[PDB]
């Protein structure tokens, strides 16, 4: 038996129901740098988005793949420019860029 | 509201002050009548408010 | 509720559907004889073209009636009910 | 399923009606709980006068 | 349909099952309301006894009740739903003709 | 009318006869996507003619987002070289237009509910759920997303002749 | 037919308690008699029906029993007519019929269920908005319209639109205004009939003014009582908001509702411009709504004339310049290959493959 | 044909046509009687 664990709640009183129809799913925005970050990343390794996905903690691989379509849809021309330019596969300071966006966005929260 | 059948059988209880030895009996049957043997009574009133 | 089937030779509604209105429902006023109909009701026999047979609502009685009323109301279920206030 | 089950979805609101609709119109009273068969409890007013 | 209903109500207020305990269906208040008919489109109407006799329908009223359940364990709380149909009689308390 | 419908995707399989290892064609390419985990098809991308194709281990591949007929050829006959170019027997055999999918305009707004009304059989509008009518046209058998807008989209035809006279067709049918 | 004769004038007339044929020509009659049950066997006799006469109804899943029985309940529970619910079993056995619907989980006979009970209130002119039908199933909203869409295509039976008209009468009353409970303030308390004459007119208005073609209803139906409970009583009303209206008759307010009741704000302003006395006061958003009974006065010369200056989305009026745009003609795919170089750099090195079998090893 | 009838508490002249929801405008009533007929009836004040 359960002792003052529960608060009363009143939903759904059985009257004429909105008709929603619509989930939102919630994704995270996309600031400037991490839109460079991402061109970066996707001019180094591709258009594979489970390497993608991987690299970005902060993102999804859904998110990813609505970020490329829309860059494809919109800015041809920069994903063209970014796919022509080639750039060796870093690890270290890939890792020391995302902890400096890591401090980025925390100053960005802390504003 | 007064039924039809209510309203012709007050209405036949009502004398007329017409001679009858002015008049003759109606044959049988002539339901349309004649001008020696038959009366008409006209009776048109539309109540309203005042 | 099918209308008066009028009579081609005479152009006026047969003597069982004389005393049925425009709409096929007996208009009050008047009266009713035996073997005579109230309302030309006719029912679909399905429940591809609907068949429809006829099953009208014929007032028995020895003596004449006369009509008061009728009542025509509207239910839920669609239903059309039709009442009569036959007097005598 | 994880959808948790309430009654609300449940709530007959017929069960009552016809109940009671049938127990005044037929006139027959069956309570099992009291074992109780009864008939003729309600009668059709007379409107003669 | 003042005093006895709610007695009644009162004596069977909780009802739970044996599977999956901590779970019940608690009823807290029974009302009947004023006779209505359910002709319109789910809303309610004032509707007299001639206007029943005349439409060969009943001359009920709406029996609802507020109650409290358990739904995933969280507490829901119902201040308005319909139960059921009393039959009102005429020249009763809350029959229009009084 | 005087209106062209424009055409925006095309969708086209092609057979390769031959078996296909996916693992090695996702390994050496730098536009190839595989993740056995969910999908069990390889995802390509081709920039030029901006064209996305899904390859799959018993010898099929489908693309998808071409604008003709002729483009849709051109990208299948650049995957079939580039799956040549990994060690594979590719073919180019069997080939043929599966869809296309158009939009258009007809630049006055249009009443979704006389539709409804006067082409009930054919169509199915719930405004409740999409704000655009369903037209499903059963002679062609084409598929019209309808907007207030004007906008129309039209789907399920098999060459650009079936778009446009579905186009006219349905054009009468809007204007009345 | 007359035996003798042959005259086909055969007439049916009842006699003293007698039915018979007869013929109009020679008075003879052909079949007399006729044989009718009795009300002493009728209570008596038992009804068999044709499917458990022939060996349906027993061929009933548990399954098929639990989704008819759904069905039961749901019908019950909106207090509908058994006319209803014998429609809504009908349409369920009649959808029953196909392989793929019999076979599929709770989930899809579920949303079903809830398809055929809208199906069957669509049919007979009863409004019912399909999330009132979703909150009674253990299911979520969009693979029941998914379900929809595809049953809809699947069958292609008949499907009514949705009534504003009755809309507005059903969703109207399920308002707490009308009655003077203590949870409401005296001054908010309205008449039940002005307020939903006042909201007919205003959705007819809406109606006529492309607010009903794509928005989902109830939002406008919203917007439409919210204005018509503040015009009448603007003089206490119009410092409330949707907001503190839909909290205190404890509804849940749609989201884009609010935008909805801004455009109709809007069609009144347009409204507003038209009428000498009101183009003079020099409304605004807030002060048109006192009017508005005014603006439902003359509604059709105000809507005609703003007109003759239709509606659109806001993201199209923005003045579009270009109205789409013609793509080049690029159908050319050279002689046999345009190029070779772009295989060699779409393809990994072995430095690369390397790297990638490191990152994921 | 225009049908006419008669509401029950308005008493107001309603022309509806076949297969239309039995109603009455500027009122909710449901109960629809039909008008007198027009046709001659001959009575006997026996
Ligand atoms: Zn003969
Ligand atoms: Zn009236």
């Amino acid at each position: 038996c359960v002792v003052e664990e529960n608060d009363p709640i009143f939903e759904r009183g059985s009257t004429t129901t909105y008709s929603s129809f619509r989930k939102n799913y919630y994704s995270k925005p996309w600031s400037n740098k991490e839109t460079d970050m991402f061109f970066l990343a996707i001019s180094m390794v591709g258009t594979d988005f489970s390497m993608i996905g991987q690299l970005f903690p902060h993102r999804a691989r859904i998110e990813i793949k609505n970020k490329f379509k829309r860059e494809e849809k919109t800015n041809g021309w920069r994903i063209d420019k970014a796919f022509q330019e080639k750039r060796p596969f870093d690890f270290d300071f890939f890792a020391h860029l995302l902890q400096k966006v890591l401090a980025e966005e925390e100053k960005r929260k802390q504003k | 509201i007064v039924q039809d059948e209510i309203l012709a059988h007050r209405l036949g209880l009502i004398p007329i002050h017409a001679d009858p030895r002015l008049f003759e009996y109606r044959n049988q049957g002539d339901e349309e009548g004649t001008e020696i043997d038959t009366l008409q009574f006209r009776l048109q009133v539309r109540c309203t408010r005042n | 509720v099918m209308g008066p089937m009028l009579d081609a030779a005479t152009r006026k509604p047969i003597w069982r559907h004389e005393i049925l209105d425009a709409d096929g429902i007996c208009s009050p006023g008047e009266k009713v004889e035996n073997k005579q109909v109230l309302v030309n009701k006719s029912m679909p026999t399905v429940t591809q073209q609907p068949q429809y047979k006829d099953v009208p609502i014929t007032y028995k009685g020895a003596t004449d009636s006369y009509i008061e009323k009728v009542m025509i109301s509207s239910n839920a279920e669609d239903a059309f009910l039709i009442k009569m206030l036959l007097r005598q | 399923r994880a959808a948790q089950f309430d009654v609300v979805k449940h709530m007959r609101q017929d069960q009552i009606t016809n109940g009671m609709v049938n127990a005044i119109s037929t006139g027959n009273w069956s309570l099992k709980r009291f074992k109780m068969d009864r008939q003729g409890v309600t009668q059709v007013l007379s409107r003669l006068s | 349909i003042n005093v006895e209903i709610k007695k009644i109500m009162k004596a069977n207020e909780k009802v739970t099952s044996d599977a999956d305990p901590m779970w019940y269906l608690k009823y807290l208040n029974i009302y009947v309301g004023l006779p209505d008919v359910e002709e319109s489109f789910n809303v309610t109407r004032p509707v007299s006894p001639h206007e029943c006799r005349l439409r060969d329908m009943t001359y009920s009223a709406p029996i609802t009740v507020d109650i409290e359940y358990t739904r995933g364990s969280q507490r829901i709380i119902r201040n308005a739903l319909p139960i059921g149909r009393m039959p009102i009689m005429l020249r009763s308390s809350n029959c229009v003709l009084t | 009318s005087g209106i062209v419908p424009q055409l925006q995707n095309i969708v086209s399989t092609v057979n390769l006869g031959c078996k296909l290892d996916l693992k090695t064609i996702a390994l050496r390419a730098r536009n190839a996507e595989y993740n056995p985990k969910r999908f069990a098809a390889v995802i390509m991308r081709i920039r030029e003619p901006r064209t996305t194709a899904l390859i799959f281990s018993s010898g099929k591949m489908v693309c998808t987002g071409a604008k003709s007929e002729e483009q849709s050829r051109l990208a299948a006959r650049k995957y079939a070289r580039v799956v040549q170019k990994l060690g594979f027997p590719a073919k180019f055999l069997d080939f043929k237009i599966q869809n296309m999918v158009g939009s258009c305009d007809v630049k006055f707004p249009i009443r979704l509910e006389g539709l409804v009304l006067t082409h009930q059989q054919f169509s199915s509008y719930e405004p409740e759920l999409f704000p655009g009518l369903i037209y499903r046209m059963i002679k062609p058998r084409i598929v019209l997303l309808i907007f207030v807008s004007g906008k129309v989209v039209l789907t399920g035809a098999k060459v650009r002749a079936e778009i446009y006279e579905a186009f006219e067709n349905i054009y009468p049918i809007l204007k009345g | 037919r007359c035996p003798d004769c042959g005259s086909t004038e055969l007439v049916e007339d009842s006699h003293y308690s007698q039915s018979q044929l007869v013929c109009s020509d020679c008075g003879c009659v052909v079949t007399e008699g006729v044989l009718t049950t009795t009300f002493s066997d009728e209570g008596n006799l038992r009804e068999v029906t044709y499917s458990r006469s022939t060996g349906e109804n027993e061929q009933v899943s548990r399954s098929q029993q639990r989704g008819l029985r759904r069905v039961r309940d749901l019908c019950r529970v909106l207090q509908l007519p058994p006319t209803f619910e014998d429609t809504a079993v009908a349409y369920y056995q009649q959808a029953y019929r196909h392989s793929g619907i019999r076979a599929a989980r709770l989930q899809k006979k579920e949303v079903l269920v809830g398809c055929c009970v809208l199906i069957t209130c669509r049919q007979h002119n009863w409004p019912l908005t399909m999330g009132a039908i979703c909150t009674l199933l253990y299911a979520d909203l969009d693979v029941f319209s998914s379900t929809y869409m595809q049953i809809v295509k699947l069958l292609g039976l008949d499907v009514p639109s949705l009534c504003l008209a009755e809309l507005v009468k059903t969703y109207c009353s399920s308002f707490k205004l009308f009655q003077a409970s203590p949870s409401v303030p005296a001054k908010y308390v309205e008449d039940k009939e002005k307020m939903l004459s006042r909201t007919m007119q205003l959705v007819e208005l809406a109606n006529e003014t492309w607010l009903v073609t794509g928005r989902h209803p109830l939002p406008v139906i919203t917007a439409a009582t919210f204005l018509a409970w503040q015009s009448l009583q603007p003089a206490d009303r119009l410092s409330c908001s949707l907001a503190r209206f839909c909290k205190l008759a404890n509804v849940d307010l749609p989201y884009p509702a609010s935008s909805r009741l801004q455009e109709l704000l809007a069609v009144l302003l347009r409204m507003a411009e038209q009428l000498a006395w009101l183009r003079v006061l020099r409304l605004d958003k807030r002060s048109v709504v006192k009017h508005i009974g005014d603006l439902l006065q003359h509604r059709q010369s105000l809507v005609r004339s703003a007109f003759r200056d239709l509606l659109l989305p806001p993201c199209m009026l923005k003045s579009p310049k270009r109205i789409c745009p013609v793509p080049p003609v690029s159908t050319v795919t050279g002689d046999e290959n345009i190029s070779d170089s772009e295989i060699e750099q779409y393809l990994r090195t072995p430095q690369e493959v390397r790297d990638f079998q490191r990152a994921q090893a | 044909q225009p049908m006419i009838y008669i509401c029950g508490e308005c008493h107001t002249e309603n022309e509806i046509k076949s297969r239309d929801p039995i109603r009455c405008r500027e009122c909710g009533y449901r109960i629809m009687y039909k008008k007198r007929t027009k046709r001659l009836v001959v009575f006997d004040a026996r």
